[PDB]
């Protein structure tokens, strides 16, 4: 979606990135760590509960 | 769909099948082609009857 | 001979009706394809709801580019331009926010 749209947007505009998860306890410590790794690498926000 | 799939993500969910929905565009060309076939068949049926 | 003449007329009529059929403008082909090859929205679609009275002026102004495609960047179409051998022999591209 971003690859498509950034062409059709102001060249200095970077849309926000935010995701969700319910019952986040299905994650464990390593799960959390790696997800945060990749999330930061992609400059994205989490709402994981 | 992005929203709800993230909310209920993971492999063991409808997400893994409704991929073909969430990832892919709906093609009007095939829709139109099918309608044209339908018209052809309708005319054939009318003639045969 | 008369029947064959009428058949030719009908064939032309059907072909042209198709030419006016879908989805916006003439057809879904290379021109509509550029809407995803790049952000090439069709000019005619970009004025889809043009009033019938301005539509002649719009058409005359846009000239053959009437069927042109608006693309905020046409330096950006450059990398893919070499791909377009299967394209209408002569293809319009425009710069601006569709």
């Amino acid at each position: 979606w971003e690859e498509e749209s950034r062409r059709l947007r102001g060249k200095d505009i970077s849309p926000c990135r935010l995701l969700f998860l319910d019952q986040a306890a299905r994650l464990d410590a390593k799960s959390i760590a790696t997800l945060f790794e990749l999330c930061e690498r992609l400059q994205m926000q989490l709402i994981i509960a | 769909r992005l929203i709800e799939a993230s909310l209920y993500g993971g492999i063991s969910s409808a997400i893994t099948r409704s991929l073909r929905d969430y990832l892919l565009p709906e093609n009007s060309g095939v829709r139109k082609a099918f309608q044209d076939m339908e018209a052809a068949l309708r005319e054939n049926r009318i003639t045969l009857e | 001979v008369e029947r064959d003449e009428v058949a030719a007329q009908k064939r032309e009529l059907e072909k042209q009706i198709e030419r006016l059929s879908q989805p916006s403008g003439a057809e879904d082909s290379r021109m509509i394809a550029l809407a995803e090859r790049f952000g090439g929205v069709l000019l005619s679609e970009i004025y889809d709801d043009i009033t019938i009275d301005d539509a002649p002026y719009f058409s005359a102004l846009y000239g053959p580019a009437r069927h042109g495609i608006v693309v905020p960047d046409l330096s950006l179409v450059r990398p893919h331009l070499e791909t377009l051998e299967d394209c209408p022999e002569d293809l319009y591209l425009i710069e601006g926010d569709p």
